[PDB]
């Protein structure tokens, strides 16, 4: 039961780990396409 | 916030989890004074004449657990100056440990520290959880020991990880003899740190051993020039590479054994058949002894010439490797799922230091 | 009373392929390094992956172990003494060792290991448990059949109330040595030059069949034919855990012909697919009688071997042999072996008794099951009063194991 | 019916030792059936919950507080043929 | 479906992992001030007494220092079967029998606490090269009557043994196992003959 | 937008504070310390640890 | 019904645009997310409604309301009452028959006047 | 805080309210 227990402790830290990463890198990309549509939106506000 | 402690044999690394590096970074060694009572870290290294300059830490085997005591105490109180009763402690453990050694870490962070939660994790899962990947083999080079831990799913195989003495220590003393070779003076015991200080500013890795020698021999082109301390500049050549050679071709320092490459491709092969494929497509790279520049391609095309053709090799080599293990530990201590997983006070108290084996993997 | 006690005591579990090393209550041994060693002519040894892989001049390949029990004492010394400073990094003296035998190991080698462990490891305690018993063990089973094929024999051990029916134990040749000198016939046959992986310098990717196109390695010194024997080895044997699967019933050429084939990718950067002579080898395990070497041969299949075992013991025994069947070693590991042993078993066995079994298939549970019930022996609260002390030593003398150790 | 070993369940002709048997559990945190499960201490004297496999872990989950198949167990457990255990202070 | 499983080690391999006790789980931030609010009692690496080894040696444990010079408690389980000791007089006035030798009683008997009276491990074990060739039923017979014979001359009683029910017994059972598939498939066959016929007798009684 | 759409993070569970004096579930703290406790006795015990830490720190 | 664990709106391009309104829920028996139409977010801001708080949404209308702070963050040292509630039990989409005896008579006491003209009345 | 006032009491220990 121990051994069954630690490898899927482990298998879910991993996992959770993974996760983590990609939603990191994924929130950095957002973030990037979130600056240029601000930008975008100022230029609007202004041209109306 | 949680404290994470990553123990090495040359260099601690500690700091608070979530951070991007660590906030303190000493050498791991104890000073007494021939005939405060005890300096750690770069304290005891500026008083070499008066103090006992003792390495606790061997081949990341912790062997006289006073001076690791007091080491984690420096650590506690003086690097990071937080109090060990008040925050969880995350310390880190070598591959292939033995028993005792986790139990004596156990008790000692709870009956001396009083800390309110402790984990030990294995420093090659670690590594692997900054390298952000499910399944691969963890290639770390400390100061003392080099291990190969291939890890599937994120539970390291006890079985195929393999021990390799070779490390950065013995590399410093490699190019300290190199360097006598040439002539260069650089046997004193002080003298050591400056060959370890050319060591990571020239060295390199070669990623064609006999075309360099061929071309460091043929031309001085490849020779650079380094400034001693006292104001002496030393130009070195051909040098560059064979220190750090010694990593692929061992019998250059005398030990009798594998290279790094053939090291990571036994453990792989120790491994079954199915999960070949995934390590080889996830080899990182953790550890100083790592920092040379090109490693990452002569590691890629010796194993390549190890492994089968129809195999895909790829080596993890992020410029941040250096840390990995601590940067795994702080993303680890920072998890909420991870939160579960804390040995608390009341389950020291109740089952003694034998818990760390019932909790931590 | 609690939970079992932990005192600290190591497990070695020293077989001929591999020996399997760590500390009581772990569920993993430390460290596995092959049994076989370097010996350069006490001679200089060799015992670890590190030191075994690398090229030596006038280095020798050779093993402590002889169809299952030491007969080299001096190698035997030496490979214990590596474990203890390179992987235990512990005092011998301070930790009690608790090791496996095989089933038919002799009074007077079991006295001369005793005697060893005590004269010259200054040991604190002492103990020596069956691999069958601690096969056993590891599966939660107090009674049972373990059915081990490791390198040198394929033998089914009856255990019963956690002790080893010594008469009931039934040994074939055919192990995973049959299996490696079968694929080195097989290449041999196909004129396949076995390249060992230390030779290659480099290689290039080639098509199937194709010459293969690689470089020497240059300054190579001269090697022992032991060690380029034992590196071919190696070889063979991954190529047996790759490609070789036992066929999910008796073989036919037509159904073998029938299934897709697989292709291996030999370290010269030779590859080719297989075909059916994949599944031929592995049958020999089960119907000897087709093997080339001896048609007229007296072996025994594994079923065979396990049918035979059971029969020699009492019959009210044998519902609880039958019942619990435990499959061990790392030959069983070959693809579909679990369920053609299976299969054959259940036509064979009398429907009177009830077959079951363990689902155990994974490479840690088959090879280190020994191991593993040894970590759990030695954690026993109760099995603390079975332990061989140095006092005990010293006054019933070398004899004392016969009587403390069943 | 043939005989079998205590840790199986006397429909296999085993004796049903009550130690090895998996029931149906409910926890306090989360308010949820985990499914079939054993209560075992461990080395520590740490009680485990060890769990069982089951095809219906879905429903069980589910369950609490007492669709064909979900009306099968839900009639099953109302006539309690279903050992179904829950929590409670001493 | 299954209302209850059962299993030794686990049920399957797709088995959910067991669910560890432990605080924290919600939170350090939550348990912070019951964990600082105690203080752990310390643990030792000390050596200990088991009263049920005889040669006194001392192993290690893991132990509270509060429970340092306790009596070990595993001693507890330590007691063997109750096995009759008799002396050399005693043998030669009611034990002797002309089919056993004595010390080949006496070796038997030393099997037998040895094993703790399980009999086919003391016949696996039985010298069958020094001493006669011995049935299991040869040793159970010997060793019961030895201690009804001790048991009457010394003091109660116990039951006899009956070695020839035991012996047709195994007889029976190794014919019922020797035989052939179709021996065996003829029997059952016969079984499901007789339940139809029986079922057609009893169906016919119904009906009247 | 993040006006009316603020990320906010969820709340912190609160530390469930115990008493240093009888080791009950805390239900008050003492202005002056801001220490929690459970009972008069506990109130007292508190200042007067208090005043005995006053006068020995100055 | 459940604890709101986030509020995170989906944006998107229009054919800021938001096109969904995520709420995550939790309850004992565990968490859900609620792909909710976007014009929930005004009911939202009316209700105060904001990480912790325990609410319950009806299929029908779709408007939120909101019962009260989830008794998991209530310290023993703040004083409100009304603002806590302990999390809901059961799963956290629930299906609930209310079934009400009533006779004619009260239908038409109801009805006859209905419950500054109450004030006065 | 409370822990600059008060000794933490041992595990199986009835507290008393021993102070620094
Ligand atoms: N996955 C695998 N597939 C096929 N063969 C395997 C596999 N893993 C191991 N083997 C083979 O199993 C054989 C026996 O290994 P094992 O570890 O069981 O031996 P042992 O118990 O140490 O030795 P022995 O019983 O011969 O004294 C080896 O020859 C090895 O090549
Ligand atoms: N930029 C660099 N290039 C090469 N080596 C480096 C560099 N920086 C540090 N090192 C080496 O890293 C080694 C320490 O590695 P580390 O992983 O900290 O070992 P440990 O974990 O055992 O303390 C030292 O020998 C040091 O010389
Ligand atoms: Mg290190
Ligand atoms: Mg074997």
């Amino acid at each position: 039961q121990e051994r069954r227990w630690k490898v899927a402790a482990a298998k879910k830290l991993v996992r959770t780990v993974v996760r983590h990463h990609e939603e990191k890198q994924l929130r950095e990309e957002r973030g990037k396409k979130e600056e240029q549509s601000r930008l975008r939106r100022i230029a609007a506000s202004t041209a109306r | 916030a949680a404290l994470v402690v990553d123990n090495g044999s040359g260099m601690c690394k500690a700091g608070f989890a979530g951070d991007d590096a660590p906030r303190a970074v000493f050498p791991s060694i104890v000073g007494r004074p021939r005939h405060k009572d005890s300096y750690v870290g770069d304290e005891a290294q500026s008083k070499r004449g008066i103090l006992t300059l003792k390495y606790p830490i061997e081949h990341g085997i912790v062997t006289n657990w006073d001076d690791m005591e007091k080491i984690w105490h420096h650590t506690f109180y003086n690097e990071l100056r937080v109090a060990p009763e008040e925050h969880p402690v995350l310390l880190t453990e070598a591959p292939l440990n033995p028993k005792a050694n986790r139990e004596k870490m156990t008790q000692i962070m709870f009956e001396t520290f009083n800390t309110p939660a402790m984990y030990v994790a294995i420093q090659a899962v670690l590594s692997l959880y900054a390298s952000g990947r499910t399944t691969g083999i963890v290639m770390d080079s400390g100061d003392g020991v080099t291990h190969t831990v291939p890890i599937y799913e994120g539970y390291a195989l006890p079985h195929a990880i393999l021990r390799l003495d070779l490390a950065g220590r013995d590399l410093t003393d490699y190019l300290m003899k190199i360097l006598t070779e040439r002539g260069y003076s650089f046997t004193t015991t002080a003298e050591r740190e400056i060959v370890r200080d050319i060591k990571e500013k020239l060295c390199y890795v070669a990623l064609d051993f006999e075309q360099e020698m061929a071309t460091a021999a043929s031309s001085s082109s490849l020779e650079k020039s380094y400034e001693l301390p006292d104001g002496q500049v030393i130009t070195i050549g051909n040098e560059r590479f064979r220190c750090p050679e010694a990593l692929f071709q061992p019998s250059f320092l005398g030990m009798e054994s594998c290279g790094i490459h053939e090291t990571t491709f036994n453990s792989i092969m120790k491994c079954d058949v199915d999960i070949r494929k995934d390590l080889y497509a996830n080899t990182v790279l953790s550890g100083g002894t790592t920092m040379y520049p090109g490693i990452a391609d002569r590691m890629q095309k010796e194993i390549t010439a190890l492994a089968p053709s129809t195999m895909k090799i790829k080596i993890i080599a992020p410029p941040e490797r250096k840390y990995s293990v601590w940067i795994g530990g702080s993303i680890l201590a920072s998890l909420s799922t991870f939160q579960q997983m804390w040995i608390s006070k009341q389950e020291y108290d109740e089952s003694g230091p034998s818990i760390v084996h019932r909790k931590c993997f | 009373v609690y939970g079992g006690d932990e005192v600290g005591a190591l497990v070695f579990d020293i077989g001929s392929y591999t020996v399997r090393a760590g500390y009581a209550g772990e569920d993993c041994p430390k460290v596995d390094f092959p049994t076989a060693i370097g010996m350069v002519v006490g001679p200089t040894y060799y015992i670890d992956t590190n030191a075994l892989r690398v090229p030596r001049e006038n280095m020798e390949a050779i093993s402590p172990l002889k169809n299952g029990m030491v007969e080299d004492w001096d190698s035997f010394q030496a490979i214990l003494d590596h474990t203890y400073k390179m992987h235990v990094k512990s005092e011998a003296s301070l930790h009690p060792v608790l090791m496996s035998e095989a089933p038919w190991n002799t009074r007077a080698k079991r006295e001369k290991l005793t005697e060893l462990m005590f004269e010259h490891y200054n040991i604190p305690a002492f103990f020596l448990c069956k691999t069958a018993v601690l096969t056993a063990f590891a599966n939660g089973r107090s009674t049972g059949l373990i059915l081990d094929s490791g390198a040198t024999h394929t033998t089914a051990i009856p255990v019963h109330d956690g002790y080893v029916l010594q008469q009931g134990i039934v040994k074939s040749p055919l192990a995973g040595d049959f299996i490696t000198m079968q694929c080195r016939e097989l290449f041999q046959e196909m004129n396949i030059e076995l390249v060992p992986p230390y030779m290659i310098a480099s290689k290039e990717a080639v098509r199937e069949g194709s010459p293969a196109n690689w470089k020497r390695k240059e300054k190579l010194p001269q090697v022992t034919r032991s060690w380029h024997n034992y590196m071919c080895n190696c070889v063979i044997q991954d190529f047996q855990a790759s490609v070789l699967q036992v066929s999910d019933s008796t073989y036919d050429e037509q159904v073998a012909a029938q299934m897709p084939t697989v292709h291996y990718e030999f370290p010269n950067g030779y590859n080719c697919d297989f075909g059916a002579e994949r599944l031929k080898i592995p049958e020999g395990l089960f119907d000897p009688s087709n093997v080339k070497g001896l048609s007229g041969n007296t072996m025994l299949g594994v079923s065979h071997v396990v049918t035979t075992s059971v029969g020699m013991c009492d019959i009210d025994i044998r519902p609880g042999l039958y019942g619990s069947v435990i499959v061990a070693g790392g030959n069983t590991l070959i693809q579909s072996f679990t369920d053609r042993l299976n299969r054959e078993l259940s036509q064979k066995t009398p429907p009177s008794m009830r077959l079951k079994l363990i689902a155990n298939n994974t490479t840690v549970e088959r090879r280190f099951s020994s191991w593993i019930g040894g970590s759990i022996l030695a954690s026993l609260g109760t099995f603390q009063q079975m332990w061989i002390s140095k006092q005990e030593y010293e006054e019933g003398g070398k004899q004392c194991v016969e009587r403390k150790c069943p | 019916q043939t005989g079998n070993w205590p840790w199986t369940s006397p429909k296999d002709g085993g004796l049903g030792d009550v130690r090895y048997r998996y029931c149906l559990t409910t926890l306090t945190v989360p308010q949820r059936c985990i499914g079939f499960a054993r209560r075992r201490v461990g080395r520590g004297g740490r009680v485990l919950l060890d769990r069982a496999h089951s095809d219906y872990d879905s429903v069980f989950h589910h369950l609490d507080l007492e669709s064909k198949d979900l009306s099968q167990i839900l009639v099953n457990i109302k006539s309690c043929r279903w050992r179904h255990f829950r929590p409670r202070t001493p | 479906m299954h209302r209850e499983v059962y299993a030794l080690l686990y049920s399957d391999k797709k088995d959910a992992p067991p669910l560890l006790p432990s605080d924290t789980g919600q939170g350090y931030r939550t348990v912070k001030a019951k964990l600082g609010s105690k203080k752990v009692r310390p643990w030792k690496w000390m050596p200990f007494t088991n009263p049920a080894r005889k040669d006194g040696a001392m192993f290690f444990h893991w132990r509270r220092a509060a429970e340092e010079g306790k009596d070990y408690p595993f001693a507890r389980f330590n007691k063997t079967v109750q096995v009759p000791v008799y002396s050399e007089q005693e043998y030669q006035l009611y034990l002797h029998d002309d089919a056993w030798t004595k010390a080949e009683t006496d070796h038997l008997f030393d099997l037998s606490r040895r094993f703790d009276l399980r009999f086919v491990v003391i016949h696996d074990r039985y010298d069958h090269q020094q001493f006669k060739k011995r049935s299991v039923e040869d040793l159970k017979e010997r060793y019961y009557h030895i201690c009804a014979k001790l048991a009457n001359v010394r003091a109660l009683k116990i039951p006899v043994f009956d070695a020839g029910h035991e012996r047709r017994r195994k007889e029976q059972l190794e014919r019922l196992y020797n035989r052939t598939p179709e021996q065996v498939a003829e029997e059952e066959y016969l079984l499901q003959e007789l339940r139809k016929i029986e079922a057609r007798k009893k169906e016919r009684e119904k009906r009247s | 937008f993040e006006e009316w759409f603020p990320q906010g993070r969820p709340p912190k569970v609160p530390v469930r504070e115990v008493c240093p004096v009888t080791h009950r579930p805390a239900l008050y703290r003492d202005p002056v310390t801001d220490i929690p406790y459970a009972t008069a006795r506990a109130f007292k015990i508190i200042r007067e640890a208090y005043k005995k830490y006053i006068t020995a720190h100055g | 019904e459940g604890e709101v664990t986030e509020l995170t709106p989906c944006e998107t391009e229009n054919p800021k645009t938001i096109s969904h309104v995520i709420i995550g829920l939790k309850t004992a028996k565990g968490t859900k997310q609620l792909k909710l139409d976007p014009s929930i977010f005004e009911s939202l801001q009316k209700e105060r409604v904001e990480a912790g708080d325990v609410i319950y949404i009806e299929a029908n209308s779709g408007a939120v309301k909101r019962q009260g702070r989830c008794d998991t963050y209530a310290t023993e040292f703040d004083l409100e009452a009304e603002e806590y509630v302990p999390l809901p039990k059961g799963d956290v989409h629930k299906k609930k028959e209310i079934i009400q005896d009533v006779t004619l008579h009260d239908l038409d006491v109801a009805n006859a006047r209905p419950q500054i003209l109450s004030m006065m009345g | 805080k409370a822990s600059r006032l008060f000794q933490p009491v041992q595990y199986g220990q009835k507290p008393e309210g021993r102070t620094v």
